[PDB]
């Protein structure tokens, strides 16, 4: 129990922090990742002058802060800010004193190496955590879904990968980023709805597109004969009530959306897309290897929650693989936390307590000991 | 062989027809599970509408 | 759900020829042949009774990890008492 | 306004100080009797031995046991199994009530270390006289 | 330092006295502290057979100094931390068993007429009213029954 | 005949397989469309009590 009740997960991500107990199903705390700074000095009625917010009461409070977000396309870019977030989710979020609890933590797919030195550097030496680990974040995926070996798509707020990995190891260089993702995502959806002439004018308008974007959002498989659809014009559109009265419709745009993360070419990019990715991945890796791959296309990520992305995705990689071959895209339904959870199965494991880095190898063998 | 090919051909056709109406089923449970995710909604929204103009 | 009965076939044949071989592997190890046979005739005495507590100490151990069972069916009895208790979906 | 309803719960007290005192009293009456049964199950299943003659019964008889060993083992197998099930099916229940509850009390498998008691035992042998348990300790008169 | 102080404050001279005799064992070269190394050799004396790994994970868990040894301060709360874990695991096995011997039907519960019969095995005199009272007092799900969670908590104290 | 023979059991698996998630792809359907006509019937219910308790 000294550790098995005791052992914290978080997930550290572009938009969102995902943190909570090992042992649980689900993140005990979800929240911004962002810190904000005051433009003006002055108070709330009650409080104390504050230095500086974290979370949603610097979503909450933006228009007299300055914003930033500390983690850059899953990177973290800004360290004195990070090491904000990291202090807010213990002692405010999770309400535990760090000193007693031994954390896993999850980092990006070809995080430098001098990174996950800094943030061991930083867990140990500023919050004094008993022992700590730091996880992959597709890795942690696949491991929810049971296997070891498999390709997981992973997509959240500000970065999209393929990380192929084979009896745990992801193998870095078939690894495949591609810099759009949900954020990119809620902006375009934002534009070709004010081009479906509209007015996101306040920041009460501004939010809520994320909030159509998740909700009435979709994946089409035939993009091609649904734009088709939409122009016979089907019961396929879709009203959405605003804060107010002020309902605004949403037919057609509603999965054009989505097929960006097909076409890049949508949004002025020319790398290529989701599906090619995915594939590209596929054909980096060793040959005896890629059956097994095939097979299992595992997604995670809030971007890959789309309805019909999976289908989508099958269709587009079967398309593109030898016939002779067999796909098969795992796409569970708690996806937007299969990260942390695969964090939790493994960190509440009866197993990992032997790869825990503990104060002892740190204050012995410098940040180097759990870099591996 | 003859006989090998005859009943596999028979194996094929049986297979594609049960693909078929597998998509085809697919395709309705999709649209019916869709068609609820939005009825379930709209119905959090009543209900919550509700709560509020009964308390008002 | 009828495509998952190929998976019954091969899931369970598949794990219980599995522990088979090792249950022969492992209680393989664990056997001597009566190899001694006519080469004393005290031996034997000297034998049998090694033999016999060697019974003995399998018997009595079978024992316990008899009654270690009963007394962990008990925990698990009321451990699911817990669980339901533990339930109010409140 | 219950003046006197402080000398009811002394009583519940009082009576689960009656109760516990019983259980332990108890609990090491069905120990040894459990003990008892254990000897006497051995008793049947394998009494004093009384070694035979000496050409074919020596020999025999061994043949006999061996016999018996490949199958008594064979049985402490099987058992040893089921034991490793059913450790499994409370582990997994002692799952099911973590992540619902949390620490919870009387975890099954109990990861346990040696008590201090026994390293100051085992260390100074002879010169380890403290009874410790909480009792802390306040001086006298 | 925080710990070492109730740590210290928990014990008594006695404890400290003998948990000093005890330390300087542990201390080969008697200079202050035990070492990732002298720490492995008591431990085998103990009867274990530790894994560099281990052995740190085990230093590393007082080492306030991040020292990587342990002082007779960073033991005196090793001590207590076990000392404390002992008699809790003590505590919930012997409550434990008795939940069984009151159980006895073994569904896992304790009714009222068990309840009663334990009772009234007592020596102590008791009519029913005590019974059915207790039974209220300890029930908090209100369903009849006592679960072992229940009677932990309706022992709490009670020696 | 060897060729005709091999990909004629792995045509057999695949229909076999395709047979399978088929049959759990139509009892999903099934139980999301009843389940629905369940949430739908429920709401004409609160809409219902709603316009009522708006107007009063």
């Amino acid at each position: 129990d000294e550790d098995e009740t005791t052992a914290l997960v978080c997930d550290n991500g572009s938009g969102l922090v995902k943190a909570g107990f090992a042992g649980d199903d689900a993140p005990r705390a979800v929240f911004p990742s962002i810190v904000g700074r005051p433009r003006h000095q002055g108070v709330m009625v009650g409080m104390g002058q504050k230095d500086s917010y974290v979370g949603d009461e610097a979503q909450s409070k933006r228009g007299i802060l300055t914003l930033k977000y500390p983690i850059e396309h899953g990177i973290i870019t800004n360290w004195d800010d990070m090491e904000k977030i990291w202090h807010h989710t213990f002692y405010n979020e999770l309400r535990v004193a760090p000193e007693e609890h031994p954390t896993l933590l999850t980092e990006a797919p070809l995080n430098p190496k001098a990174n996950r030195e800094k943030m061991t550097q930083i867990m140990f030496e500023t919050f004094n955590v008993p022992a700590m680990y730091v996880a992959i974040q597709a890795v942690l995926s696949l491991y929810a879904s049971g296997r070891t070996t498999g390709i997981v798509l992973d997509s959240g707020d500000g970065v999209t990968h393929n990380v192929p990995i084979y009896e745990g190891y992801a193998l870095p260089h078939a690894i495949m980023r591609l810099d759009l993702a949900g954020r990119d995502l809620t902006d375009y959806l934002m534009k070709i709805l004010t081009e479906r002439g509209y007015s996101f004018v306040t920041t009460a308008e501004r939010e809520i597109v994320r909030d159509i974007k998740e909700k009435l959002c979709y994946v089409a498989l035939d993009f091609e004969n649904e734009m088709a659809t939409a122009a016979s014009s089907s019961s396929l559109e879709k009203s959405y009530e605003l804060p107010d009265g002020q309902v605004i419709t949403i037919g057609n745009e509603r999965f054009r959306c989505p097929e960006t993360l097909f076409q890049p070419s949508f949004i002025g990019m020319e790398s290529a897309g989701i599906h090619e990715t995915t594939y590209n991945s596929i054909m980096k890796c060793d040959i005896d290897i890629r059956k097994d791959l095939y097979a299992n296309n595992v997604m995670s990520g809030g971007t890959t929650m789309y309805p019909g992305i999976a289908d989508r995705m099958q269709k587009e990689i079967t398309a593109l693989a030898p016939s002779t071959m067999k796909i098969k895209i795992i796409a569970p339904p708690e996806r937007k936390y299969s990260v942390w959870i695969g964090g939790s199965i493994l960190a509440s494991l009866s197993t990992f307590q032997q790869m825990w880095i503990t104060k002892q190898e740190y204050d012995e063998a410098g940040p180097s000991i759990v870099h591996r | 062989m003859q006989m090998l090919k005859l009943d596999k051909e028979n194996a094929l056709d049986r297979a594609e027809q049960a693909e078929a109406d597998k998509k085809a089923a697919e395709d309705r449970s999709k649209q019916l599970e869709d068609e609820l995710v939005s009825l379930q909604k709209k119905l959090k929204g009543t209900e919550d509408e509700l709560d509020k103009y009964s308390e008002a | 759900s009828y495509s998952s009965y190929l998976a019954k076939a091969d899931q369970k044949r598949g794990k219980k020829q599995t522990a088979r071989e090792t249950k022969k592997k492992v209680l393989a190890e664990r056997r001597k042949p009566l190899n001694i046979d006519h080469l004393n005739e005290d031996k034997l005495r000297d034998k049998a009774k090694e033999l016999w507590d060697w019974l003995y100490q399998l018997q009595t151990e079978k024992y316990d990890f008899a009654e270690q069972i009963k007394r962990k069916k008990y925990e698990i009895v009321t451990l699911r008492n817990r669980i339901d208790q533990a339930q109010k979906h409140s | 306004e219950e003046k006197k309803r402080r000398a009811a719960t002394a009583r519940r007290q009082h009576l689960k100080s009656a109760m516990l005192q019983l259980a332990v009293t108890e609990i090491e009456k069905e120990a040894a009797a459990k003990e008892v049964e254990k000897q006497n199950y051995l008793a049947e299943h394998s009494p004093p031995l009384s070694l035979p003659g000496s050409m074919q019964e020596l020999q025999e008889l061994s043949k006999k046991l061996h016999a018996k060993i490949d199958s008594v083992d064979e049985e402490r197998y099987d058992t040893e199994v089921k034991l490793q099930k059913t450790i499994k099916e409370l582990e997994d229940l002692s799952q099911k009530l973590f992540d619902l509850r949390g620490k919870f009390k009387r975890p099954p498998l109990r990861r346990v270390r040696m008590s201090a008691d026994a390293m100051l035992r085992a260390l100074l042998g002879s010169k380890h006289k403290v009874n410790m348990d909480l009792r802390a300790n306040l001086k006298q008169v | 330092t925080d710990q070492q102080a109730e740590a210290r404050a928990f014990l008594s001279e006695e404890m400290i006295a003998e948990f000093k005799a005890a330390f300087d064992m542990f201390d080969a070269d008697g200079g202050g502290d035990i070492s990732t190394k002298e720490l492995g050799t008591v431990m085998r004396m103990l009867g274990q057979n530790p894994t560099k790994e281990e052995l740190d994970a085990i230093i590393e868990e007082v080492d306030e100094d991040g020292s990587g040894t342990i002082d007779f301060e960073e033991f005196l709360v090793m001590m207590v931390r076990q000392m404390k874990e002992d008699a809790k695991g003590k505590s919930e096995e012997e409550l434990a068993n008795c939940f069984r011997i009151f159980d006895k039907n073994a569904d896992g519960f304790i009714d009222i007429e068990e309840l009663g019969e334990i009772l009234r095995a007592t020596g102590e005199h008791v009519t029913e009213e005590d019974i059915e009272d207790l039974m209220k007092d300890s029930d908090k799900n209100n369903d009849g029954r006592i679960d072992f969670d229940e009677f932990l908590k309706m022992m709490e104290g009670v020696q």
